[PDB]
Formats: structure tokens, sequence, C-alpha cells
């Protein structure tokens, strides 16, 4: 009973137009570059590094 | 400022014949090694491959000075085991700030601290050990051939003598004239090289032997084939002194002969200052240009040692059953990573060689407080084993079988885990320190082109971690056959400890059972310092490994 | 552990789940015990194996329709 | 290449690990317990010495025997020499699966240390510029399509531009069928 | 044609399915243009699942005579069929193919 | 992490790992300000520990530059 | 801090408060275990409120925290759909696990507890970390307290037990190590997305594979090298062996997805045959040998060999209907093999003491609920339809038989082999006639701790097979980045 009750509140409607926990369920994850600017961020630095540890390792003696 | 400490501590040595003295000798000694890190931390100012001092007989490198502040800290670490009292009485009532420095505690300490125990009897020891570390941290600066002699036998002669001191063992006098008479044959060796290197170029000093080998070094009626032939003896003679298969046979004996406490310095203060010296005369001895010169170079028998090493310290260690035999085998096996690395000249080897040196002898310092720990807690546990009632000089090695730490884990929960910390380090288990080690010296070998070793020390790590297993089954998976003592809680047993203020009124008066006994704060402390620091190293790992890129970055560059 | 519920143990069976665990430790090497082991470690695998690689990419059935040929090479 | 004479190195590889072994039968004389005298590194010792000169020489002869007969030099014969010599430590004890298995031990760690490089000696110097072989390895992120289509291979899902047409013509050629699938439509 | 949904505009690649012409070490570059490249590769296999469902009423309408009047579906599947695969970038990123 | 804190929390458990090895009571009160005191130390190794950090990387920095000056001073003397 | 850094302190946090209430009270080992229990439902939901946030089509690893701080060793957390489920069955077996085994440890109540939160962090790590050194150093970290937990807590037969596990894992694991870090030496780095941006030389991968295979054989298990998990598994306690069968035999399925798929593709490719060759075997031989199995323990650890094998192909295939089959086989096999340990080293071990089938018979005559969900779990083991076992298989079997068709051929007569054991095995313990005659007394039937628990686990197993795109599709977008290969006229766009 419950889960015909709980899927029939959830559902969007006729035409689009989503319910306001579906509004907010969709807000709070938006996250809509800032895992990319960090990603990038981290990898640009986790790159240099590679050069450095390279230039280090490979001096002359 | 070593030099200025022992002959004072001498001085006042000489006037006195109270052996009571011997406490208070040995914590001046930690306070005298205490201003000889402060004045090597102030000559740490300036970027230098080396400074030659006194006439070019010494020299100076951050590498030098780095390693002397070492060896003081390693060693007033090991001065703590006769600095304090094994075992202490502690009360919650005399346990504030106001209790420990304005009030005071009185009771019989005697038998409950072994006020007069063998350690706490030689007046001479916190002594001979300063002799035993000024040779250390001349060798560490030697630039010249006579300085290194000069220099290897006060390290050597300290040793022996360190070996046979507690005079009333019969183990201890055998293993010392043992260590004489086999280390007295490797300094023939060091010498035979030095005067060889003498005789052929005219010169003593590094330098120019340096910058003879360095004009040969070409890709004729004088080739240098000398300078590959006689460090080659000079390096059976240091091999013998740490202890590389296969020169290696008398350290298993005269570490298992020696008490505990000695045995603690002895298998860790000499490989710290012969590995550093080694390192700098394989650096100016390499080859550049393959030539005929390189075809015989003497770090060969460095990488056979190596291999040898690996092999014999983790195969012969698998049917060990005296507990200091196999650490004394486990050394070797972890000698022979140490010069692999040495082996293979490269900035990443050389780093790896400097963190994995540094770690183990502090790791390997774990090892020896724990098992001097666990010995002085037993005395509230009694045993019928019959194998323990045979054992030989029991107080000069209390834990001499691996069998006697059968259930510690029940004794003590906490001493037991952090011997499985310091134990799964020497496996090489990550998280743990021992882990960062091994794969340093893993991946240099690897880019390096000695695929061939690496894959030889990886099969003998598996091949070594049985023996490390094994120590842990006895403490973890057995029941232990000691057991309290009955009489020390009979509930008619208790000994009184009064509590008196400033002017020696008593404050209160506690009946104290041997519960209320527990190990000595400076035990415990060195203990939980060092398993944190193998536990925690993935947290705090950025200065410690950017002190070594720094120093081998000043040994290659330019 | 946790106190079992009573059960008849049989000595023989006991006996011979005992025999079952420590059966390795009598191992020989035969000659029967050698033409089974290599038979099963060597050949079997090594006749897949060759299977494997000479059919390796041989067909493709995705789309192929009449007027086209499975085999791929 | 230069052929070498298997007989004449074979025998200095018997005497060369065989004088080894003759050294090792001489410290088992001078620790002897017993007064065995001089002539027991012959009698007593000497089965020590002269299996040392049998593994020692059929390494060498057999691996010089098959550098003869491969006519090439590289890892492979480390491989042939190091069976024959661990079949030669194994005939000793007389035990079957030892003369295998010795064999075995033998010639994996023979062939291993020789094709990984000599790491007892010095290893091998290439003289170059180690920044730049290890920069060119880490930014060497795409190469030529015809690059890896050298090591694996077209097909197994690697069906590059112009797959089809190439498998009409190999098709051809190995079949001799046409390849011409049917329309499924029945208009156009 | 169907207006084009709110979400599919957060997920719409910004760039072409290509790695002709894209820095490596551009970070951002090229995660959408692995993006892009995954996104076309997707949307070639659900246009054959939307064929085949079209095809399979086509099937259910005409029943017995379906051989002559569902042909033109048929033909569609089995172009699709053969050409969309989701293989991935990794081959793409790897290689360059010069198309001459 | 934060060095500051981790040595703070360092100390800590050295406290911690100390009275465990000891088998004494953890939080015993008349003995409670050994925490702040293990802690204390810890906190004060690590502004040193920050000191260190601050000058390796200013060190290690200007090496990565000599390598890069070297290799082009080469470069450049190899262009004739 | 992120919310991935949660998931490893909140175990942490666990071992603490175990270890000191005795300091505020002497204090009673129920205390103890409602901690552990309440540490580990906590993680749960944590991970349960990640996948809610989660991106089902995103290239970009989330939940990630800007460090800015680079040291030598450094822990980077992130989650991708290749990840996330991996995560949650961690988080789902841990708490059954502390529940199956609630009353059968009784002597070192504490340790056990401290070792399993401990597990917990470890193995939470190995799934999050970001870099494959970082990825070494939990995949080995789980050695050490494994070691203790079957030595402590184990069977008769637990120090052999205990010796194989970590010695084996150690050595399988150093060839692992050897090729990390030449990898290492070539880029710099083993940062995810710098090192899948890397592409090696062909000799390179070869060698590459060889020695990261070399670790995945050892601890998938084939089956010339499985010895240590015959042991391992049935010495061990019920709990360590529901962590060791549903997780960490898992650790070398995930290790595919980033150690060969993405940065040795053409060393794949060519070695298929060879992996395919000894999939096909461990099979048979398996299969076989599970059949003659008189340890009724030992008989569900054999089954996991030939489950293994079937998700290896799977993980071999280059297609993506192989690869999402392989995890969907592995988190069937974390749910069934968890219930079918519970069956035999759980409830009859608890009534009998013993693990002969020689001694068990008609056991459905008095005990009706252990027999119903015994049944239940024999055949989704059996990889009966309507169980998420059934997808998981159908679809590892399919790319095993697109890739090279003859060994999907050999590797599709599990369908046989399983079902063969299975059903033998449940008609010689709940059928097979009368109760038998070895039983003095009567035993009891399920308590409600062992009903439950049987049955959380039969209802994952039964939902996830009706529906399985609750897990598909989260790993659709992030399988397609494993592929390798082109499509002649899909490719190469202008
Ligand atoms: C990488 C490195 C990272 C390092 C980060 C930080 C690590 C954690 C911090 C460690 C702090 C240890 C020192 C504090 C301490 O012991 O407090 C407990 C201790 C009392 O707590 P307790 O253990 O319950 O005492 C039991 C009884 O006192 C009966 O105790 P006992 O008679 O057995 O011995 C008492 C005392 C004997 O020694 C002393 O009296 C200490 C003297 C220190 C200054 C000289 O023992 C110790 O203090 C041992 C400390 C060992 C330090 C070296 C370890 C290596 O504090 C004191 O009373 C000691 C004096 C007060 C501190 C003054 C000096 C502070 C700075 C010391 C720098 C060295
Ligand atoms: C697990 C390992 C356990 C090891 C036990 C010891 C823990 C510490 C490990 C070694 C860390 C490095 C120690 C180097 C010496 C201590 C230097 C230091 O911390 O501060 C420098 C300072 C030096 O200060 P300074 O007085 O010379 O000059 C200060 C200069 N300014 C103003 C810029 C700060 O401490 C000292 O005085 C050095 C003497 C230390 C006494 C003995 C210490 C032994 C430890
Ligand atoms: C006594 C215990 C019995 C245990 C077994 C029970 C089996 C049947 C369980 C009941 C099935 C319906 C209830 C399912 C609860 C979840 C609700 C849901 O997801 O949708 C169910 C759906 C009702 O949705 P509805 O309201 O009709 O939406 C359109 C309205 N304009 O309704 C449906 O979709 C009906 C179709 C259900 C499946 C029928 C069988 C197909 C597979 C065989
Ligand atoms: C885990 C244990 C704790 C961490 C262990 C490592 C901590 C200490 C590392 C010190 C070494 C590196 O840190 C740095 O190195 C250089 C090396 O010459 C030295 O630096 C010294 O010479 C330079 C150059 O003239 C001066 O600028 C500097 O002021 C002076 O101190 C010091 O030693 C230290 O400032
Ligand atoms: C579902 C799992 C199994 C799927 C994979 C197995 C598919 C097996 C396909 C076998 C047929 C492959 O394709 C088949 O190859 C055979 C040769 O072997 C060839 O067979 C051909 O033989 C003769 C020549 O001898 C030709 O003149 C004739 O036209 C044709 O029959 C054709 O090329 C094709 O009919
Ligand atoms: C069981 C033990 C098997 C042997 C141990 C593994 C050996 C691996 O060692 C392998 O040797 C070959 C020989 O050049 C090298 O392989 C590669 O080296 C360089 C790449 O840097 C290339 O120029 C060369 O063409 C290529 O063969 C590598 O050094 C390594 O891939
Ligand atoms: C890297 C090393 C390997 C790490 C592997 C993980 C090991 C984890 C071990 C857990 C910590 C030790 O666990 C510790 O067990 C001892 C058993 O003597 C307990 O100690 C207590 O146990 C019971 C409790 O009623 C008492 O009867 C006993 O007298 C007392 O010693 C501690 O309260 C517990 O904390
Ligand atoms: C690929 C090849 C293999 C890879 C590496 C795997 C190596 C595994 C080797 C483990 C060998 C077994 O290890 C050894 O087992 C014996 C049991 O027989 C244990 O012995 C123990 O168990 C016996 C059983 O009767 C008891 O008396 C007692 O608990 C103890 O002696 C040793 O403590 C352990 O060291
Ligand atoms: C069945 C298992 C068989 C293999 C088991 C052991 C192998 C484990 C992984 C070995 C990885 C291969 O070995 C690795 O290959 C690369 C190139 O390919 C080498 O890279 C290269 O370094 C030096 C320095 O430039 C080169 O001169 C040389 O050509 C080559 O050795 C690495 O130095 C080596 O570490």
């Amino acid at each position: 009973a419950s889960s015909f009750v709980i899927y029939n509140i959830s559902r969007p409607g006729p035409n689009g137009e989503p319910s306001s926990l579906h509004k907010w369920f969709s807000k709070i994850s938006d996250y809509k570059d800032e895992w990319e600017t960090r990603n990038t961020l981290m990898a640009a630095a986790l790159e240099q590094a590679a050069h450095d540890k390279h230039l280090l390792l490979t001096a002359e003696r | 400022m070593i030099m200025i400490s022992i002959l004072s501590l001498l001085l006042s040595t000489s006037v006195t014949l109270r052996r009571d003295m011997s406490i208070l000798f040995n914590r001046i000694s930690i306070i005298a090694l205490a201003y000889c890190i402060l004045h090597d931390t102030m000559s740490l100012s300036f970027i230098s491959k080396g400074i030659g001092l006194h006439g070019g007989l010494l020299h100076i490198t951050n590498l030098t000075q780095i390693f002397h502040i070492f060896i003081f800290i390693i060693s007033i670490l090991i001065l703590q085991l006769t600095s304090f009292y094994p075992r202490k009485v502690w009360i919650p009532e005399y346990s504030s700030l106001k209790d420990i420095f304005f009030n005071k505690i009185l009771y019989y300490r005697t038998k409950i601290i072994n006020k007069m125990g063998e350690h706490m009897k030689i007046i001479e020891y916190p002594l001979i050990l300063l002799f035993v570390i000024s040779g250390a941290v001349f060798l560490i600066s030697t630039n010249d051939l006579v300085s290194i002699f000069l220099s290897i036998e006060l390290q050597s002669y300290g040793l022996y003598l360190l070996s046979t001191i507690y005079r009333n063992s019969e183990l201890s006098t055998t293993g010392g004239l043992i260590y004489f008479l086999l280390g007295g044959l490797s300094s023939c060796f060091i010498l035979l090289g030095t005067s060889l290197l003498y005789v052929n170029s005219g010169t003593t000093s590094l330098d120019g032997l340096y910058i003879l080998n360095s004009i040969s070094d070409v890709n004729s009626w004088y080739k240098p084939y000398y300078l590959n032939f006689s460090l080659l003896i000079f390096s059976i003679g240091f091999l013998f002194k740490v202890s590389a298969a296969p020169f290696h046979f008398w350290s298993p004996d005269v570490y298992d002969a020696i008490p505990t406490i000695v045995t603690t310095f002895v298998a860790i203060i000499a490989k710290i200052s012969i590995f550093i010296f080694l390192l700098e005369l394989v650096y100016y001895t390499n080859s550049n240009a393959n030539s005929y010169l390189s075809e015989f170079s003497w770090t060969y028998a460095l990488l056979i040692s190596s291999l040898l090493s690996l092999i014999i310290g983790t195969v012969v260690g698998l049917t060990q059953f005296r507990i200091k035999r196999l650490l004394a085998y486990s050394t070797i096996s972890h000698v022979g990573f140490i010069l692999l690395a040495l082996s293979v000249s490269s900035i990443e080897s050389t780093q790896a060689f400097i963190f994995y040196l540094i770690q183990y002898s502090i790791s390997n310092l774990n090892a020896f407080f724990i098992l001097i720990t666990i010995g002085f807690s037993l005395y509230g546990y009694v045993t019928n084993n019959k194998e323990y009632k045979s054992l030989l000089d029991k107080n000069n090695s209390p834990i001499q079988l691996i069998s006697q730490l059968k259930g510690y884990f029940y004794i003590n929960p906490l001493l037991s885990l952090s011997l499985a910390i310091t134990i799964f380090s020497f496996v090489g288990v990550p998280p743990l320190v021992g882990f960062f080690a091994k794969q340093m010296v893993l991946s240099a070998a690897l880019d390096n082109g000695y695929i061939f070793l690496s894959l030889i020390a990886i099969i003998t790590s598996v091949i070594g971690a049985v023996y490390y297993l094994n120590v842990i089954k006895e403490i973890f998976f057995y029941s232990p056959e000691h057991e309290v003592n009955p009489v020390l809680n009979e509930s008619d047993s208790n000994f009184s400890l009064r509590i008196l203020n400033e002017k020696n009124v008593l404050i209160r008066s506690v009946l104290l059972k041997g519960r209320n006994i527990f190990i000595s704060s400076p035990f415990s402390i060195t203990i939980s310092i060092i398993t944190n620091v193998i536990l925690l190293f993935i947290f705090m790992n950025k200065e410690w490994l950017s002190m070594g890129t720094i120093l081998v970055q000043i040994l290659f560059s330019a | 552990g946790l106190q079992h519920y009573k059960i008849a143990m049989d000595p023989a069976l006991v006996r011979l789940g005992s025999m079952i665990s420590n059966r390795y430790k009598y191992f020989r090497w035969t000659k029967r015990t050698a033409l089974v082991s290599f038979m099963y470690v060597v050949v079997v695998p090594s006749t897949i194996g060759y299977l494997a690689y000479k059919t390796d990419g041989l067909w493709d059935l995705r789309a192929k329709r009449r007027g086209d040929l499975i085999s791929e090479r | 290449y230069h052929p070498k004479d298997a007989v004449h190195l074979g025998l200095k590889g018997a005497a060369v690990v065989g004088g080894i072994g003759l050294l090792f039968a001489a410290v088992r004389t001078s620790l002897a317990r017993k007064n065995v005298g001089p002539w027991a590194i012959f009698t007593r010792n000497g089965k020590l010495a002269a299996t040392f000169a049998a593994v020692g020489g059929a390494y060498d002869f057999t691996r010089a025997a098959a550098a003869n007969l491969r006519e090439k030099e590289d890892w492979v014969n480390n491989g042939i020499g190091g069976l024959f010599a661990g079949a030669t430590m194994g005939l000793t004890t007389g035990r079957i699966p030892r003369v295998l298995g010795f064999a075995a031990l033998t010639g994996v760690v023979l062939a291993t240390a020789e094709y990984a490089g000599s790491g007892l000696r010095g290893v091998f110097k290439r003289d170059v510029d180690e920044y730049e072989r290890k920069e060119f390895l880490r930014k060497n992120r795409r190469r030529p399509i015809e690059e890896t289509l050298a090591e694996i291979g077209e097909g197994r899902g690697i069906k590059p531009p112009g797959y089809y047409e190439r498998r009409a013509q190999r098709l051809k050629e190995k079949y001799g069928v046409d390849i011409n699938p049917v329309c499924a439509d029945p208009d156009q | 044609p169907t207006p084009e949904s709110e979400a599919f505009l957060a997920k719409k690649p910004q760039v072409p399915p290509t790695f002709d012409g894209v820095d490596y070490e551009d970070n951002k570059r090229l995660k959408q243009a692995q993006d892009a490249i995954i996104r076309e590769q997707w949307v070639q296999v659900m246009m054959g699942r939307l064929v085949r469902e079209e095809l399979s009423k086509c099937y259910y309408r005409e029943g017995v005579n379906h051989l002559e009047k569902c042909g033109k579906l048929r033909e569609r599947y089995l172009q699709l069929l053969a050409n969309a695969k989701v293989k991935g970038y990794l081959f793409e990123q790897q290689n360059y193919w010069s198309k001459e | 992490v934060n060095r500051i804190l981790f040595w703070t929390g360092f100390g800590l458990a050295v406290r911690f790992w100390q009275l465990g090895i000891e088998m004494r009571p953890f939080f015993n009160r008349k003995s409670l300000w050994a925490y702040p005191l293990f802690g204390g130390v810890g906190a004060s190794f690590g502004y040193w520990l920050q000191s260190i950090d601050e000058k390796q990387t200013k060190m290690l920095e200007e090496r990565k530059q000599a390598i890069l000056e070297k290799r082009a001073r080469r470069a450049q003397r190899q262009a004739e | 801090m992120s919310l991935l850094y949660v998931l490893l302190i909140i175990p942490i946090i666990g071992i603490f408060l175990i270890s000191t209430i005795d300091s505020f009270y002497f204090f009673n080992v129920s205390y103890y275990k409602k901690i552990a229990l309440i540490t580990t439902i906590l993680n749960l939901i944590v991970s349960l409120i990640i996948y809610i946030l989660f991106d089902f089509s995103n290239n970009q690893f989330q939940f990630i925290q800007e460090n800015l701080d680079l040291s030598f060793y450094d822990i980077y957390l992130g989650v991708d759909g290749v990840s996330i489920y991996f995560v949650l069955l961690t988080t789902i077996i841990m708490p059954i696990a502390l529940v199956s085994n609630w009353n059968s440890i009784t002597n070192n109540i504490k340790s056990y507890l401290i070792i399993m939160l401990l597990l917990e962090t470890l193995l939470l790590a190995v799934f999050l970390v970001l870099d494959v050194l970082l990825f070494y150093i939990f995949f080995e970290s789980i050695l050490p307290p494994l070691f203790i937990l079957i030595g402590l807590f184990g069977s008769s037969n637990k120090v052999r037990a205990s010796f194989y596990i970590f010695l084996y894992t150690l050595l399988g694991s150093l060839f692992l190590l050897l090729s990390i870090l030449t990898m290492s030496s070539i880029v710099g780095t083993t940062y995810f997305d710098v090192l899948l941006k890397s592409s090696f030389e062909y000799t390179t991968q070869l060698f590459l594979f060889f020695g990261i295979f070399i670790a995945f054989a050892v601890k998938t298990p084939v089956w010339g090298l499985n010895s240590w998990l015959l042991r391992a598994h049935v010495e061990s306690p019920l709990g360590g062996s529901i962590v060791l069968a549903a997780i960490v035999l898992k650790l070398s399925l995930y290790g595919v997805f980033r150690l060969i798929l993405p940065i040795l593709p053409q060393a794949s490719l060519n070695l298929t045959y060879i992996v395919y060759a000894i999939g096909a075997i461990t099979v048979l031989y398996a299969s076989f040998s599970t059949l003659r199995t008189v340890d009724v323990k030992e008989l569900i650890a054999y089954s996991s060999v030939a489950h293994a094998a079937i998700y290896l192909m799977g993980v071999f295939s280059n297609t993506i209907q192989g690869l999402e089959g392989a995890i969907l086989l592995g988190l069937a096999h974390g749910f069934v093999s968890s219930g079918l340990f519970i069956c035999a080293g759980g409830i009859l071990y608890d009534r009998t003491g013993t693990r002969l089938i020689y001694f068990f018979r008609g056991l459905t005559q008095i005990m009706p609920l252990f027999s119903l969900f015994f049944f239940i779990l024999c055949l989704g083991n059996a990889g009966t339809p309507l169980t998420l076992n059934f997808v998981g298989e159908f679809m590892s079997l399919y790319g095993t038989l697109e890739r090279l068709p003859i060994a999907g051929m050999l590797a599709s007569t599990s369908i046989i082999f399983s079902a063969a054991y299975s059903i033998y095995m449940y008609n010689r313990i709940a059928f097979g006639g009368s109760v038998s005659l070895y039983f003095i007394d009567c035993f009891r039937d399920l308590t409600k701790r062992e009903f439950f628990i049987l049955f959380t686990l039969v209802s994952f197993t039964v939902i996830l097979g009706i529906y399985p795109s609750f897990v598909l599709d989260g790993l659709h977008y992030n399988i397609s980045s494993v592929v390798y290969g082109i499509e002649p006229n899909a490719s190469y766009l202008t």
C-alpha cells in the first residue's frame, strides 16, 4: 500500500512541471561546474609535479 | 663539545668509586649530548658539497651535520635505558602538578625499581658510549686516509669494550672476545686498503684520489687499476663491520651473547656511521665514461653482498628460535636493501638510501625498546615452563626465546600491538613507514636497470616475512604461560606509600599492591612516539623526504 | 566457543575428515601423479589456449546478412 | 657471426667453476675434525669439486653449442646452458624429480638475469639525455594509427576507417567469393 | 521538432566530438572532448533503439504482410546495427588518423 | 592536512598510547593536564616544521630553476 | 571537509569510543557491540546520501576536495559510477557481518570489533583513492588485520590458514608494486587523471601487464593459485568470511577498471586468449572439485572461484555488456556468498560444531525457515533468473562469447556445473532423507537474528534481479570510458 501511495505522489505530472520536492532535490545537487573547476586545478598541479620530479631526478651528475 | 663532555665526565668519574652515581652520570650524558645537538644545529647555514677543516684532515657537509644530529639523538634515546629506573609506582592521589613538583612520595623503592641492577652500577658506561659516538662522528667527517683509520678504530675499540663491560657474564666476555678477534682481522683489511692507496698515489687526501680517478676516466705506463682494487679490500673491512653477508657470522652470536641494553647500542650506531662514509666514496669513485676502469668497479662487492645479504638474512632466519639471533638476521636482510641503493648511484637511490637508513635505525630501536620493556614487565609474573629455568644470564637478557612472548597480547595488548606495528614495518606492509622505504629502493633500482635484483628482493621479502609472522603468531595466537605472581596480590600483602608536602609533613598515607606498579614514563613515551611515527607517516612525510631530496641535490649538484 | 547441541560424532567419519585435511603431507612424485599433473596443468590449458589463439577474431555475427560471410579473417 | 669452439670454451667453464669448488673442498679438509691428512681433498671431498667442474663445464659447453646452432647471441642461450647445467646438478643426487626441478630453477634464473641485463656488473649506459627520454615518454600521448595497427592489427573491434573494403578484398582473395549483402527493403 | 529540454542544455556538449587540435595538458578541453565522443556514440545507439520500437509496432500492425510493409524501418535498423556501437574514446584519444 | 592540527593530535595520540602501554586509566582527573601538555608540545613541533617547510620550498624551487638554466645554457652553447 | 572523508572518519571514531568507554564505567560487551553496529549504520546512511547526490552521467570525479598542497604521498578521494556501487556494497555488508557474528565471538570481543571497524575504513579507502600507489597502499593494508582476525577468532587450522592468506597476498601484490613503480617513473605521478592521458609503448604495456595480472591472478583467485582461499575463508570467523568473499575478492575486479582497461589496452587485447584460457580452466576444474568437497564451508569457498572466473572473462571482453555484467556478478556474488557462508559457517557450525556434509541430512523437517532461505541462496549461486546473479552471468558470458567465442562456450558450461553442485549440496543437507541420526538432540530453527540477516541478503539479491537498472543506470557512461576500439564510420569525425 505504501509503495502504491508513494509512487503516485512522486510522479511529475501531465507535461513536465516537476513537484516542489523534485525542484528541491535537483537544486541541492546542482554542482553545475564545481567538480570540473576543482578537478582541472588538481590535474594541472599533479601534472606540474610530474615534470618537476623528472627534472630533479634526471639531473646531470 | 663531545670532547669537552668526555674529559669533564672522565675527571668526575676518575675521583669517584660510588656505583650509585651511575644514574646521574647517564643523565648528564643526555644533557651533554643535547648541547652537541644545539651546536651542530647552528652549523647548518650554508650550501656546500664540503668544506675542509683542521688542515684538510676533516670536512663538513650538510649531510655530515645532518647525520651528526641524528647520531646524537639516537644516542640520547638509548642513554635513557640507563638514566631512569625501569618501573615506577603511580597513584591517582599523586598525579597533579602540585604533587609532582611540590609534594613528595616516600616508600621502599629498592626491590620495586631494581635500584641496584647490573645496568645501574657501571660508572663508566655513559663514558664509553661517548667514546663510541666520538669515533662515529669522526668517520662521517674524515677527508684523509689516516683520519679514516684512526676514527674507525676509535669506534671499533669502544664497541669491543661495551660488549665486555658486564664482566661477571660468561656470555658477554665471550661475545666481546669473538667481536675483538673478528673485528681486528677486519681492521687489517681496512688498513691494507688505505696503505695500498698511498703507495700507488703518494697521497693520503681523498680529494687528490678523487681527482686522480677523475682524470683517469677518459673513454699508459700507469693505468690506475689500484683504486678499484684498493677500495675492494677497503670495502671488505667495512662490509664485516656492518655484517653484510658473507661476512656476517659474528653478529648473530655476538648480539645474542651480550646484554640486551648493550645490543641496542652496538647493533645500531656502527651501521649509521659506516654507511654515510661509504656514500660519498661511492659518488666520487663513479665512472661517467664506460671504460675498462668501470669493469672492475669496487661497488660490485656491495652488489654481491646485497644479493647475498637478502638471501642469507631471510632464509637462515626461518629456523631461529632465539629472539636476538632472529633480530640479528633481520638486520642482515635490511642491509641488503641499504646496500642495493648504495650500489645504484642515482639521485633517486641516494634519497632512498638516506630514508632507509634513518627510518630503519629508528624502527629497529623500537624493537629493542619493546623487548627490554617486556622483560621488565614480567617482574609481577611467574612461570613454571621448564625451558625457561635452563636459560643463562637471565638478568642481562630477560627475553631470550620467542617462546617467552607466547600470550603477551593477554598480558599487555598495546605493548603487543606496538611490537606488531614495528614487525610489520620490517616486512614492508603499507601504510607503515618501512613500506615506503623499500618502495623507494625498488623504484630506484627498477628505473636504473636493476630489475633482476629487485625481483630477488621481493622474493626474499616474502621469505623474510615468514619469520616475522612467527613472532606475531606467538604473541597473539596463543594463551600466556606467564601467570601473575600469586603473592603480589594476596589481599594481605600491601606496601605503605606516604605523601609528604614540601616541609616533610605527612599529607596522606596510601596502601599499595603490585597493581600500583607500572612501567616508567621514559620507556612508555619513547615507544609511543616511534610507533606513532611508523603508523602516521603518510600524514607527516613532507619535511623528512624534502630534507633528503635537498641533501642529494647538493651532492649531485653541478 | 558457544556450546553446540549434542552430535553422535562417528569416530570413523571424524578420522576420515582428519585424513582429507592432512592428505597433502603425503603426496609423492610418482610416474602416475606426474602423468595426471602434466595432463591437467599443461596439456589441457595449452590445448584450450592454442584454440583460443587460432580462432581469435576469426568470426563476427553482428549485422551479418545473406551475401556476407561470418569469417572476419 | 664468428663461430665459437664449444669444446675449447667448455674446458674453460669446467676449470673456472671446478677450481672454485676445489677451493670449497679445501675448506672442508681444513675444517675436518679428524686427522684426515692432506690427501682428503681428493678422496673425501673429491665429489664436491668434481660436481663443480661437471656443472660448470656443461653450462658453458651447452651455452656455446646452443649459440652455434641458433646462429645468434642473446639471452636465449643463457637458458639452454642453464637447463643443461641444472640437469647435471640433478644427476648427482640421483632423483628424477630434481633432475628436472634443478634444471628448471637454473635455466629460469640464468636467462632472467641475461634478459634483464647484467646487474652484477656495470649496467649498460645509453649515454643520452634522461630528461628528454623521460619527458618524451610522458608527452607521447597520441601515436600514428599505423603504429598501433602494427602491434594489435585490425579486427577484434579495431575497425579502422576503410575496414569493410579491405575485408572484402581479404575475403575475396582467401574464400573466392564476392561479398554483396542483401537489401532488406522490397522498395529500392 | 520536439523542443530541447532544460535537462538537455546542462549536459549538451559544447565541443565537437574530436581530439584533433586539442591540447591534452588542458584537462578542461580534453575531458569535454571525451564527453563529446561518448555522447555521440550513445545518441547513435538510442537512435537504433527508437527505430526498433517503431519496427515492432509495424510488425504487430501488419502481421502476416510485414515482409512487404516494414522494409524501410528494417533498412534503417540494419544500417544502425552495423554502425553504432559504444566503443569509447580511448582508441580515438591515443591515435590520429590522417584521413588522407 | 593542517600540520598544526596533525601535530597537536599526534601529541594527544602519544599520551593515549603511553597510558595504554602502561595499562594506566585514561582520563584520571588529577592527571588530565597532561593532555594539554602533550598536545601543546605537539603544536609547537609543527610551527617549527612550518618554518622548515617554508625554507625547503624556497630552496627546492631555486634548484629546479638552476637545473633549467644549466639545461638551457648547455642548449644555447650547442646551437653553434 | 569532503563527504568522502566522513566515510573514513566514522569507523575510526567508533574505534576510539570502544577503546574509551571502559574509562567511564567493567562495561558490558553488549555496550561495545552496540557502538560498533551504530557506527557501521551511520557509514551506510552517509553512503546513501552520497548516492542520492551522485551524477550518473559525469566524466569528472565527484565529491573531491581541493588539496592545493602537494606532498610525496597525499590522499585524494573521488567517486565515479565505476566505484559508487563497490562503496555501497561495503557499507551494506559490514553492518550484517557484525550482526551475523553477534553471539559467536565470546572472547576478545573489543579486539574483534576494532579489527572490523578498521577493515571497513581500509576497504572503503581502496575504492575512493584517485592514485594507483594509494590504491596499492590500501589494497594491501588489510593484510595485517586479516592475519590477526583469523589467528584470534578462527577455527582449528587457523594458523596455517592465516599464513597462507598473508604470504600469497603479499607475494602476489609485490609484482603489482613493481609494475606501478615503473608507470610512476615514466609518467611522474600515479594520479588517475594524469595516468589515463598517458599512452605506453606496447613493450612497456606487455611487461606492465605481466605483473598486474600476476597480482590479480593470485587475488582472483585462479585455479592453481587458490589454496589460500580454501584455507582463509573456511578457518576464518563467520564475520571475516563474509568480508573476504563479498568485499576483498572484489578488489582485484575493480582494480582492472583502473590498472588495465584504461592504461594497458593493446596488452589486454593481444593477451586476452591467455586470460580466457586460464579463466576457462578455472571454470571447469574448480567446478569439478566443488562437487567432491566434503566440508560445507569449503564448498561455499570453492563456488566463489568459479564465479570470479566468469567476471574475470567479462572484464577482458572489450564489450559494454560484459563489463557491466562483471560488476553485476561481483555485486551479486557479494550478497549470495554472504548468505551461503551465514548458512554454513553461522547456523550449521553454531549448532553442530562440525562442517562435514556426512553428518547433515533432512534438515528441512525440523528447520523449515532455514531450508527456505537456503534454497533461494543455492538457486542464486546456480544463476537462476529473478536473482541478480543471473543478469551478471548472462552479460558476463555474452561479452566473453563476443570477444573470443570458443572460451565463452566452455565458460557457458558453468550453467550446468554451478547448478550441479548447488542442488547436490542442497539435497544433501535440507533434503536427502529424514533428519540425520547423528543428531542426538533436536536443533532449534532460525533465530530472529539469523532470519533477518538472511532475509535482508535475499531481499537485495531478488529485488536487484528484477530491476537491475538500479545499478545499471549509474555504470553506463563511466563504463563507456574503458572500452578500446573504433568503428569505421563512427570514428574520426570532422
Ligand atoms: C619526521 C622528522 C621531522 C622532519 C625531519 C626533517 C626536519 C629538518 C629538515 C632540515 C633540512 C632541510 O631544511 C633546510 O635545509 C638546508 C640544507 O642546507 C639548511 O638551510 C641552511 O642553509 C641555507 C643556505 O645557506 C640557509 O638559507 C638556511 O637559512 C640554513 O638554515 C637547513 O638544514 C634547513 O633550513
Ligand atoms: C554463436 C557462437 C559461435 C559463433 C562463431 C562461430 C561461427 C562459425 C562460422 C562458420 C562459417 C564461417 O564462414 C564460412 O567459412 C567457410 C570456411 O570455413 C567458408 O565456406 C565456404 O566453403 C567453400 C570452399 O571450401 C566455399 O566455396 C563455399 O562458398 C562456402 O561454403 C565460408 O567462408 C563460410 O561459409
Ligand atoms: C599493524 C598491526 C596489526 C593491526 C591489526 C589490528 C589489531 C587490532 C587489535 C585491537 C586492539 C587490541 O584489543 C585489546 O585486546 C585486549 C585483550 O588482551 C583487551 O584487554 C582486555 O581484554 C579483556 C576484556 O574483558 C580482559 O579480560 C583482559 O584482561 C584485558 O587485557 C583490550 O581491551 C583490547 O582493546
Ligand atoms: C606461489 C607459492 C606459494 C606462495 C606463498 C605461500 C606460502 C605459504 C606458506 C605457509 C606455510 C605454513 O606456515 C606454517 O604452517 C604451520 C602449520 O603446518 C604452522 O604451525 C602451527 O600450526 C600447527 C598445526 O599442527 C600447530 O601445531 C601450531 O599452531 C603451529 O605449529 C606454522 O606456524 C606456519 O609458519
Ligand atoms: C610473468 C611475469 C613476468 C614479469 C614479472 C616482473 C615484471 C614486473 C614489471 C616490470 C616492468 C618492466 O620493466 C620496466 O620496463 C621499462 C621500459 O619498458 C624500463 O625502462 C627503461 O629504464 C632504463 C632507463 O632509461 C632503460 O635504459 C631501459 O631500456 C629500460 O630498463 C624500466 O626500467 C623497467 O622497470
